This record gives structure tokens, C-alpha cells and sequence, in this order.
RNA sequence: UCGGAGUACAAAAAACCCUCCGAGUGAUUUUAAUCUAGACAAACCAGUCAAAAUAACCAUAACAUCACUUAUUGAUCCAAAAUUUUGAUCAACGGAACAAGUUACCCUAGGGAUAACAGCGCAAUCCUGUUCUAGAGUUCCUAUCGACAAUAGGGUUUACGACCU
RNA sequence: GCCUAACGAGCCUGGUGAUAGCUGGUUGUCCGAGAAAGAAUUUUAGUUCAACCUUAAAAAUACCCCAAAAACCCUAAAUUCCA
């Protein structure tokens, strides 16, 4: 939950990026 | 292009002194819709490091950010949520930069 | 790409009939169901054409 | 009913108004003038 | 929207000069409250009108008295502003059994034990 | 609904509750879901079981079916070999 | 509103940019192993093990045992790597390795397992079936000395008991045989314990066999304080569990109070409290044995409950708690008609007044 | 005009039972419609991503990690993708049973 | 009529002739049963989950899968089959078994709950002033104007709202 | 158009106390409690349910509710559940 300190634990995204001069 | 209180719209520099693009900004600044200045960066420090002391010496106990904190009197019911962050200083889109 | 609907009876000999979808662009259906009255796989196979 | 941001400077509740009253800003106030103090 | 306020717990802490301002112990705090309900419940929230009658608040300008935990100080912290708390003093002790029926509660706040003995 | 007959003067009842409800000596009714023969090709198994289940009704409809029926709807009946003999009366039940 | 974590996050101590040349896992595997080791750790929030019973976590377990054998660490590794060099020098391993047909000396490995190992694998197995907790419920003691019990079953058949074995009181009904490696200048003691299976007291347990002052490994020759009495566990409650304590003494431990008489079949005289004994004679003994098996109701066992101990066979039955149904209700809403059957007290049609 | 079908009631999809409740078996615990939620001991998972108890306890919620099924194709390439030290982690519905499997009784004495 | 996202930022619900996507089904085989605790949702009707137990397949699964999977759908009555089922752009999608246009020849009961005139609110539009000078004015912003912009006021026009009738 | 001073179809009588979701009216005193709308509906000028409310009766928990707990890219006022 965004008020409880664990919010964020289970953030994934920010370690896997899937969407030369 | 919305545009927010307190910030830069034209930046300008170079070998120049700040009276004369004081002057020929001031121009700019009347005929922009919002109200605007020509600041610099020391005339920007000056007028940041005012609020801060007008802000720290302030005589009378009762402040809007404490009463707004601190629910006084139920001021909560004739007040806003984003009051506790405008701190009585923002108005809609008017700024009173003198409401410490 | 119109389907049809076909009532299909159990050739375990009771009488047991259930309906299914079908592609009309098909032959006659037949499959392996499960009668409840022997409770056993039995070969089903079309026998009706009911709804398109 | 007008909205959040306007352009009139959407005139205030009364108690907020009473609010900003007392809340203005009191500059502080020496007991002697000093210009023309030594 | 209008919702119920959360009070920041900085606002409970009282500043050395508060003490000696409200002429409270620095050191041991009172152990009883003398409520007094001063504004009205009208144009008030709902919860704000329970807490006041829960409180046993309903009339106006006469005193209760309560305890000094924190059970009842969140209830007392909403619905401040509506309300004057004071601390309960006791110059010469908790009312006996023989010194119950002559006893008086002054407007300063001490419950005097003998009130207009003979 | 004929609060007043015409003919005898009495309280008349609408057939159709009768036709497609039951009432328990209880006070209950008992009916069946709606829908429960309509497109069974094209719906679960588990809705098809729930479409034939019996249900009951609440107090609203009890008390509407009560109304539009008569007393000789309400009396108790001993059937032979009846098979909702045994929900016909309540136990247990803490009011 | 956002709350400040109240420690270290999971995944912030990797650097979120340049993920490229940041090293990654490629197997299925490592990641379950990584995620396993992290599961084991003491989380500030909560988690599966704090609310299942960890057991409190971490315990310092009150040790009351022998001292472990003392043997040079550099010569053993020394003996240890010269056997690796010796073994791996041969050709004839190597051609067993890769064709695959290798056989493996069994017993040879049990008994270095009994020998070096043997003792902690015990006392973890004792942990997990909870004899210390209701032996002494705050001391645990490692089984330095094996203890080999076995009952005779026939003229030639032997029924070994381990740590955890399952033996028919049929095959236990006879008193058994139990060797342990020690020198003629001690003193043992042997207890078989019943944990549960005492019909009045949860807390306590029965006696079965209690030799005191055995001279070294001869347990015959030694005094027996209380007659062997077989297993008689109830026909409802099965699997009871009896264990064999093993007490190593340095003096010469004589009493009175503990001694049972010739009969010994009065369930109240054979009452025991592990813990109590130990504190009563926790000075001299200190346990070095272990051997407990589980043990299910027989045909035996009725024979035991009557002639021995003269008594009625008492039978039990793990009965279940009655379903759970709600309050019911005056009118059920949209509820089968088999609602009704939930509340009957019986299915038999019950006429008032008819 | 141009934009139709826009209205739809909602489909309550939310968390029925919180942390400390005591609930029975069947008991829906909380209805979603992606993975919000996973299931954990004593909770089953329904066809429509529902979670519901599967013994008599209360209801707890933790934080734990991820292990997904080896042969979940998308969950195996993001595991595979993951950086070294990072570890996936959920929250999870917990049921922890309060009464006890059974109880042994005397029935006779023969 | 049904579903998804925003409005509706964090349990649920939540409207507009609000902003965007969609559905009125296809493909394939694993052709997916009975009975029953306890629950979700809900005015009602309907919709959803589901432990244990049963017969057939590994003697270790059966929730049919995919297309954003969420929507791919219709009540009684009544008609037809072979007694087990089926039948509606009933799409005005809680659905009357089957029915248009016109009335300035009109009538009746009401409505300022609702329009045309007027009044009223606002000032989009209209009208007045000032601030700002790039440009015209030969040079020269302000003699006369003055684009791009700023600010204040009036209630003459059209419109907006539907507050009194 | 005219058909006995009112004719898009005369007047009288009877059906007839036609029927109106529409308007108007609805007659003594005092006291207790007391309601502003979610869903269907040829339905939004109306009804039928739900939620509120009244009158009686059974019971036992009812509001206020600190921790702890409620999602994944960022997110405020604050919510739900609880001693
Ligand atoms: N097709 C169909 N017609 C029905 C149904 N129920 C009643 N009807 C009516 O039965 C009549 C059938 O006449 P048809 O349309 O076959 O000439 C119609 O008046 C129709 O409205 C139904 O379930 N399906
Ligand atoms: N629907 C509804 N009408 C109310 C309510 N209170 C008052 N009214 C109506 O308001 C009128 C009287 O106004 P009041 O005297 O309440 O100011 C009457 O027409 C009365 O029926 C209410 O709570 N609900
Ligand atoms: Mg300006
Ligand atoms: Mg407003
Ligand atoms: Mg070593
Ligand atoms: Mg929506
Ligand atoms: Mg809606
Ligand atoms: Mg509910
Ligand atoms: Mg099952
Ligand atoms: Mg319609
Ligand atoms: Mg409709
Ligand atoms: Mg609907
Ligand atoms: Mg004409
Ligand atoms: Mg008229
Ligand atoms: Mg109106
Ligand atoms: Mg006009
Ligand atoms: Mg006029
Ligand atoms: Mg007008
Ligand atoms: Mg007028
Ligand atoms: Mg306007
Ligand atoms: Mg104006
Ligand atoms: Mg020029
Ligand atoms: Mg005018
Ligand atoms: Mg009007
Ligand atoms: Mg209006
Ligand atoms: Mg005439
Ligand atoms: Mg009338
Ligand atoms: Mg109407
Ligand atoms: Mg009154
Ligand atoms: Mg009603
Ligand atoms: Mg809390
Ligand atoms: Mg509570």
C-alpha cells in the first residue's frame, strides 16, 4: 500500500528494460 | 504552454550588465499575461533571502501554514487540501509574494 | 465463417443426446463424451442439425 | 459555482478571509529609531 | 473533498516557555481534565458531532471531567476547537465520603473539599 | 388482485403464483430459476447446476405471494408419499 | 502520504542505471537458489515464517552432554586429501566413473556416518520429533556413544531400532538386546521412556525398562530398577513414541525413591518425569545414547492390557469438529431447498401433535 | 455522438477480508482481476483469479519471494532478464488455521 | 444492451448529448460430469467462485485454451422437436403476440417543472478607456494612427442559462 | 359551409358516481419520534423494490477506533479493517 513502508517492494520494472554515433 | 509561479520564461546572458536587459525586458514582462520581472541571479538570491527573513521575523505567533497544520478553530472546512502546501501564499492562479 | 448447431446421441445404446457447436464447413462430427448413465467414455456422433 | 483557477480572483469564504486578516504579516519594530540615533 | 484532518504529531510537543506560559508541571502531568464545550455543534461534521456527544459534552458551558489518557486525548485532539480544557487541581485532596455533599468546583479550576462549611 | 369477488363476496387468488410457486406450511416459498431451459448449449456446467437448483424467496416476495394468495393455499396438507413432507415445518430456528 | 521504510530494501543496493553491463543471472536454478536464501533471512516486515511459527526464531539450546572428541584438525585433512590423491590415482575408478557401473560399500559408509556424523544427524531427528522438548523442554544433549538396540523376533530374526523406527508391540513384547562401545571403568544407565500414551496426565510419561549401574557394555549383569513392560499403546492413538536414554555416571548412583517392585504393573507406580529424574540426578549422569522408534496399536496389545495389566482395552476414534453452518435464517434468500437439511437435528418426520 | 459504450457498472473488485480476520473455509478473501494478490498457505485460487480460504484461521498479509513455475514462458524470461542481485517479491494472502485437525476420543472400553 | 482505461490519484460505489478503445464472435482439441460446505456481488430477476465425496483416464491434472479475455448476449408465455432440447437487430436490448403520417379546423387536463416578448445572471460577441512601442507618418512611436500583446470598465446586439410570470 | 344563437360534426336521455399518473379542496386540542432520492420501468408529471424513518418485540454488542495489514512506473487530502 502507498502509505505502508513497504510500498515499492515489489518493483520490478526498473530492473528489466523491455519496450550508434 | 501553461506556466507556473515562480518560473523562468526568457534566460538571457552574455558580456552585458543587467541594467539595459532590465530595461528592454521589463517590456516583455508587462505585455506577458501572468505578472513577470527582470531578475537576475543576484537580484533573485536578494529577493529569496527576503521572504526568508520576513518569513523567520515575523512578530505575531499566528501564522497560516500553523493554523492550516494545526486544524485551528475547524479552518480545515473553509480551507483546501492544497492549502497546507500553498501555505496561504497561492491563491488559484494568483501569487502574493508579500504572505510570507 | 458461420458455425452450426448439432445434437449429438450416444451410441452406448441409452438414450442421451447433447448439443454442440460446429463449423458448418465441417463432415459430420463425431468425438469421444461421457454418458452419465453407463459413466463411461463413449463415442458420440452427430445425428441433428438444430440452430445455424 | 466557479472553478479552482479563475480569472476574477474568486473573492473568498469569510472565515478565510477573517483567517488572512489576522495571519497578515507584522514587521518587526524597533524601540528607538536608529537613523538619527548615534 | 472535506475530510476528517490528520493533526501532525509536532503540534503535541510542548516548547520549554509553554510550561511556565500555561503554568503546567515541566515535570508530572496533570492527571485529570475539566472539559468545557464552548461553540456549538452546528455547521460541524458528523464525527465531530458524535465525538462531542460521546464526550458527555452535549450542553454548553458546563464542565465535565475526564481522564488524562491518551484513549480519550485522541478524541479531545478532534474536537478541540471546540472545547476549553483545563487541568484539574485538588489543594486539599480527593473529596472523602464524609465531605462529599459539601464540595464545589470554582470557575480557576480547584474542586475546594469544604465549600461554605456552617 | 380481487379483494372482493363479485359472485360471493370473497377474496380472490391470481393462478399464476400457485402455477409457478410452492409455499411451505412454514411460511416459505419455493421456486425455480429463471432461464434454467433456455440456451443450455450455450452456458457452463456449473450455471446449468444453479439454474436448476430450487431456491427460496425473501420476506418482500413472501409477503406479496401471501397476499395474492388465498388461505386455502396456506392450510397444511398431508400428502401421500410427499416429497417436501419433511421441509414443511422449521427447526431450530433462534428468533 | 508515504511512510519512510523502516530498514534496508530488498532490491537497493543494485544500481537501477546501466543495466547493460550489470552482470545477470541466465538459469532458472541460481535464481531459486538466490530466492531461497533470501527467503531465509530476518525480513523487517512480515513475513510466511513469523506468522507459521518459526519457533521463536533463534534459540540457545542449554547443552547437556559430553564434550565433542578431540582430533588435529592439519593431520586429518592431511590423511583426508593423502586418501582423495591415493583413490584418484587409480585407473580402474576412472574406467567404473565414466561407464557408470560403480558400486558403493554401504555398510562401510554407514558405519563412518555412526562413527564422525552420526551423532548431530541424530540430535537434529530427536529436534524434529520433539523428544528433548518433552524429555527436558529447555535442553538438548548431542548422542555422542551409538546405541545399537535390536528385539528378537525368532531364532535367527532381529528387528533392529533406530532413531524414528516403527516396531509392533508384537515384535517388542520381549525385553531387547543394546550395545555401546565403552571401556571397563565406567558406569551406564538405560531408561526406556513412553512419551505419550499415560491415559490420565498429558505432561507425564510412562517407565518401561530402567537398568542402573552398568558395568560398561554388559547391561544383563547390571541391576534393573524397573521390570521391561511391552508397549501397550491405545487402539485409537497410534504411533506412540519410546525412546532409550543412555546415561554415562561417574559415581556409583544408589536410590531408593526411583525403585520399582518385582510385579510393577500399577500404571500410577510406573508415572515418570524425565526432567524430574535429571534434576534429582543431574550431577552424577550426563546423557550420551539415544534410540526412540514409534509404535502403533496390535493384536498384542490387548493381550498386554489384559493379563498384565488387568484392565479394560480403552479405544479411541480421532473424531473432527462438526461443520461450520451460519445463523439461520427466518427467510433464506435464494438458498437451495436443501438449506432446511443443515438445521435438522434428525432425519426422522417428527409429528407434535398429530 | 462519437464515443459510446463508456458506461459499465463496476465489477467490486476488491479485498473482502483484511489482516485479523477470522474466516471459515470457502470464505472469499479478495477478487481481482490481474495478480494483485497471490495466493499463500491455506488459500486456494479460483478460475477468475479469486482468492479463497481453504481452512478455518485469519487472515494474514506478508511480503515474499517470487519463484514462478518453470514453465510460465513470460515469468522464466523476466526471471532469466533479472540482474544478479535482485530478487522478485509479492504480496501474499496468508490463511493460519486456529482449530485443530481432530481430537481423540473415548469411545469404549472393551 | 455488454466490457476496458480516464473522470473516479490510495477499500467499494459513483453521473453528463464527457474523452478514447471495443462486442453481438472465430480457430483448435484436453468435448470440459454428479452432488454439496462456505462465500462474492446484488432492490428483485439474474450473475460469479468453491473445499470434501462420487464413475472413467496418469494410477502425480482435468479451471478447455488463444485472439488486451474482460464483453461475444435476451425473462416469462407460447410454438416446434422426441421427452431431450431448440426458437427473437423481442438491438426501444427487464422485452406489449401483431399498429404510420398530419392537424393553422382543432379540443381537454396541466406546466413558468418547459420555449417565443420583457425582466434577471454572465459578458463568449458588442462597446469604451488606458499600459506596451515594433511600424506608417520624408528624418521623428505617440499631429493622426498603430499589428503581436496587457489591463480595467459598461450592459445597446446576437448567443448562453431557464430564476419570475 | 348550414342542419333552432357553441357543428372537424346537433341536442336530450341512459350507460354514468365514465375515466383521469393532471389541477383544486380535504373540517377538534395537546404530546413523541421524524425522512431530499441507488435500480428497473413507452420511464423519468407515476409506481415497485433497496437504503433511511415510525410503531411494538427479542437479543448483543454497537459507533470512536493505536499498532499491524490493503500492487505492480510517479503520485495529495485521506480511506477500508481493527484492540
Ligand atoms: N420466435 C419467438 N416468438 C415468440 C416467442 N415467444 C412468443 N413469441 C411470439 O409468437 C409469435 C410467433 O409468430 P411467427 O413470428 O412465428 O409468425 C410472435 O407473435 C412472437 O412474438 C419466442 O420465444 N420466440
Ligand atoms: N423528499 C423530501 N421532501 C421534504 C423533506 N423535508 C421536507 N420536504 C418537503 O419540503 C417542503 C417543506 O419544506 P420545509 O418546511 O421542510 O422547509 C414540503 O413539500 C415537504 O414535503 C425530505 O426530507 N425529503
Ligand atoms: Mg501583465
Ligand atoms: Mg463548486
Ligand atoms: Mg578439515
Ligand atoms: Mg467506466
Ligand atoms: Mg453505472
Ligand atoms: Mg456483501
Ligand atoms: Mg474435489
Ligand atoms: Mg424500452
Ligand atoms: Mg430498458
Ligand atoms: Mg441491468
Ligand atoms: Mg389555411
Ligand atoms: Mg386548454
Ligand atoms: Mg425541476
Ligand atoms: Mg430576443
Ligand atoms: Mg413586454
Ligand atoms: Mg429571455
Ligand atoms: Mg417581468
Ligand atoms: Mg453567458
Ligand atoms: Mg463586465
Ligand atoms: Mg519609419
Ligand atoms: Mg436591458
Ligand atoms: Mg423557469
Ligand atoms: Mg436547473
Ligand atoms: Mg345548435
Ligand atoms: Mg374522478
Ligand atoms: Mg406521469
Ligand atoms: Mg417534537
Ligand atoms: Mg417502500
Ligand atoms: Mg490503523
Ligand atoms: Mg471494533
Amino acid at each position: 500500500y502507498r502509505s505502508k513502508p513497504t510500498h515499492g517492494i515489489g518493483r520490478y520494472k526498473h530492473l528489466v528494460k523491455a519496450q550508434v554515433r | 504552454t501553461p506556466v507556473k509561479a515562480g518560473r523562468l520564461i526568457v534566460e538571457m546572458g552574455g558580456r552585458c550588465e543587467f541594467k539595459e536587459v532590465q530595461g528592454f525586458l521589463d517590456l516583455v514582462a508587462h505585455k506577458l499575461p501572468f505578472p513577470a520581472k527582470a531578475v537576475s541571479r543576484e537580484t533573485l538570491e536578494k529577493m529569496r533571502k527576503d521572504q526568508e527573513e520576513r518569513e523567520r521575523n515575523n512578530q505575531n505567533p499566528w501564522t497560516f501554514e500553523r493554523i492550516a497544520t494545526a486544524n485551528m478553530l475547524g479552518i480545515r472546512k473553509v480551507l483546501s487540501p492544497y492549502d497546507l502546501t500553498h501555505k496561504g501564499r497561492y491563491w488559484g492562479k494568483f501569487y502574493t509574494p508579500e504572505r510570507v | 465463417s458461420k458455425t452450426i448447431l448439432v445434437k449429438m446421441m450416444s451410441q452406448a445404446g441409452t438414450g442421451f443426446s447433447f448439443n454442440t457447436k460446429r463449423s458448418r464447413l465441417r463432415e459430420k462430427l463425431t468425438l469421444l463424451h461421457y454418458d452419465p448413465v453407463v459413466k463411461k467414455k463413449v463415442l458420440f456422433v452427430e445425428q441433428k442439425k438444430i440452430r445455424s | 459555482g466557479s472553478k479552482a483557477v479563475t480569472r476574477h480572483r474568486r473573492v473568498m469564504h469569510f472565515e478565510r478571509q477573517k483567517l488572512m486578516a489576522v495571519t497578515e504579516y507584522i514587521p518587526p519594530k524597533p524601540t528607538i529609531n536608529p537613523r538619527c540615533l548615534p | 473533498k472535506f475530510t476528517r484532518s490528520r493533526i501532525p504529531d509536532k503540534v503535541f510537543q510542548p516548547s520549554p516557555e509553554d510550561h511556565e506560559k500555561y503554568g503546567g508541571d515541566p515535570q508530572y502531568p496533570h492527571k485529570l481534565h475539566i472539559v468545557t464545550r464552548i461553540k456549538s455543534t452546528k455547521r460541524r461534521p458528523y464525527w465531530e458531532k458524535d465525538i462531542i456527544k460521546m464526550l458527555g459534552l452535549e450542553k454548553a458551558h458546563t464542565p465535565q471531567v475526564h481522564k488524562n489518557i491518551p484513549s480519550v486525548n485522541a478524541k479531545l485532539k478532534v474536537v478541540k476547537h471546540l472545547i476549553r480544557i483545563k487541568p484539574l487541581k485538588l489543594p486539599q485532596g480527593l473529596p472523602t465520603e464524609e465531605d462529599m455533599a459539601n464540595t464545589c468546583l470554582k470557575s480557576n479550576g480547584e474542586l475546594v473539599v469544604r465549600w461554605l462549611l456552617n | 388482485v380481487t379483494y372482493f369477488s363479485s359472485r360471493k363476496g370473497k377474496r380472490k387468488t391470481v393462478k399464476a403464483v400457485i402455477y409457478r410457486f410452492l409455499r411451505l406450511h412454514s411460511g416459505l416459498w419455493l421456486r425455480r430459476k429463471a432461464g434454467y431451459k433456455k440456451k443450455l448449449w450455450k452456458k457452463t456446467a456449473a450455471r446449468k447446476r444453479r439454474l436448476r437448483e430450487f431456491v427460496f424467496c425473501n420476506k418482500t416476495q413472501s409477503k406479496l405471494l401471501d397476499k395474492m394468495t388465498t388461505s386455502f393455499w396456506k392450510r397444511r396438507n398431508w400428502y401421500a408419499d410427499d416429497p417436501y413432507q419433511k421441509y414443511q415445518d422449521r427447526t431450530n430456528l433462534k428468533v | 502520504r508515504r511512510a519512510a521504510p523502516l530498514g534496508p530494501m530488498p532490491n537497493e543496493d543494485i544500481d537501477v542505471s546501466d543495466l547493460e553491463r550489470l552482470k545477470k543471472y541466465r538459469s532458472f536454478d541460481r535464481y531459486r537458489r538466490r530466492a531461497e536464501q533470501e527467503a531465509r533471512k530476518p525480513h523487517w516486515w512480515r513475513t510466511y515464517r513469523e506468522h507459521f511459527g518459526e519457533e521463536s526464531g533463534p534459540k540457545d539450546r542449554v547443552d547437556i552432554g559430553l564434550p565433542p572428541p578431540k582430533v588435529s584438525r592439519t593431520q586429518q585433512l592431511l590423511e583426508r586429501k593423502q586418501a582423495l590423491r591415493e583413490l584418484r590415482a587409480n585407473v580402474e575408478e576412472e574406467r567404473a566413473a565414466r561407464l557408470q557401473t560403480a558400486r558403493i560399500p554401504l555398510e562401510a559408509v554407514r558405519a563412518e556416518w555412526e562413527r564422525t556424523c552420526g551423532p548431530y544427524h541424530k540430535q537434529r531427528l530427536a529436534e524434529y520429533c520433539g523428544l528433548y522438548r518433552d524429555l527436558f523442554h529447555g535442553a538438548t544433549f548431542v548422542p555422542r556413544v551409538p546405541l545399537h538396540v535390536a528385539y528378537a523376533v525368532g531364532e535367527d530374526d532381529l528387528m533392529p531400532v533406530y532413531h524414528g523406527n516403527e516396531v509392533t508391540p508384537t515384535e517388542a513384547a520381549q525385553a531387547p538386546e543394546v550395545t555401546y562401545e565403552a571401556d571397563e571403568g565406567s558406569l551406564w544407565t538405560l531408561l526406556l521412556t513412553n512419551l505419550d500414551g499415560h491415559l490420565l496426565e498429558p505432561d507425564a510419561e510412562y517407565v518401561h525398562w530402567l537398568v542402573t549401574n552398568i558395568p560398561g557394555n554388559r547391561v544383563t549383569e547390571g541391576q534393573e530398577t524397573c521390570p521391561y513392560l511391552p508397549p501397550f499403546p491405545a487402539r485409537g492413538s497410534g504411533f506412540h513414541r519410546f525412546a532409550f536414554l543412555l546415561f554415562k555416571q561417574d559415581k556409583r548412583i544408589d536410590f531408593s525413591g526411583d525403585t520399582r517392585p518385582s510385579p510393577c504393573y500399577q500404571l500410577a507406580q510406573r508415572t515418570f518425569h524425565t526432567f524430574d529424574f535429571y534434576k534429582k540426578h543431574q550431577d552424577a549422569m550426563t546423557p550420551a545414547g539415544l534410540a526412540f522408534f514409534q509404535c502403533r496399536w496390535d493384536d498384542s496389545v490387548t493381550r498386554v492390557f489384559h493379563q498384565l495389566l488387568d484392565m479394560r482395552e480403552p479405544v479411541f476414534e480421532f473424531v473432527r469438529p462438526p461443520p461450520y453452518h451460519p445463523k439461520q435464517k427466518r427467510f433464506p434468500h435464494r438458498q437451495p431447498l436443501r438449506y432446511l437439511d443443515r438445521y435438522r437435528d434428525s432425519h426422522e418426520p417428527t409429528y407434535g401433535i398429530y | 455522438s462519437k464515443n459510446l459504450g463508456g458506461k459499465s457498472p463496476g465489477k467490486r473488485f476488491g479485498i473482502k477480508k483484511m489482516e485479523g480476520h477470522y474466516v471459515h473455509a470457502g470464505n472469499i478473501l479478495a477478487t481481482q482481476r490481474h495478480f494483485r494478490w497471490h495466493p499463500g498457505a491455506h488459500v486456494g485460487l479460483g478460475k477468475n483469479k479469486c482468492l479463497y480460504a481453504l481452512e478455518e484461521g485469519v487472515v494474514r498479509y506478508t511480503k515474499e519471494v517470487y519463484v514462478p513455475n518453470p514453465s510460465n514462458s513470460e515469468a522464466v524470461d523476466l526471471v532469466t532478464r533479472l540482474p544478479q542481485g535482485a530478487v522478485l517479491y509479492k504480496t501474499f494472502v496468508h490463511v493460519v488455521p486456529a482449530k485443530p485437525e481432530g481430537t481423540f476420543k473415548l469411545v469404549a472400553m472393551l
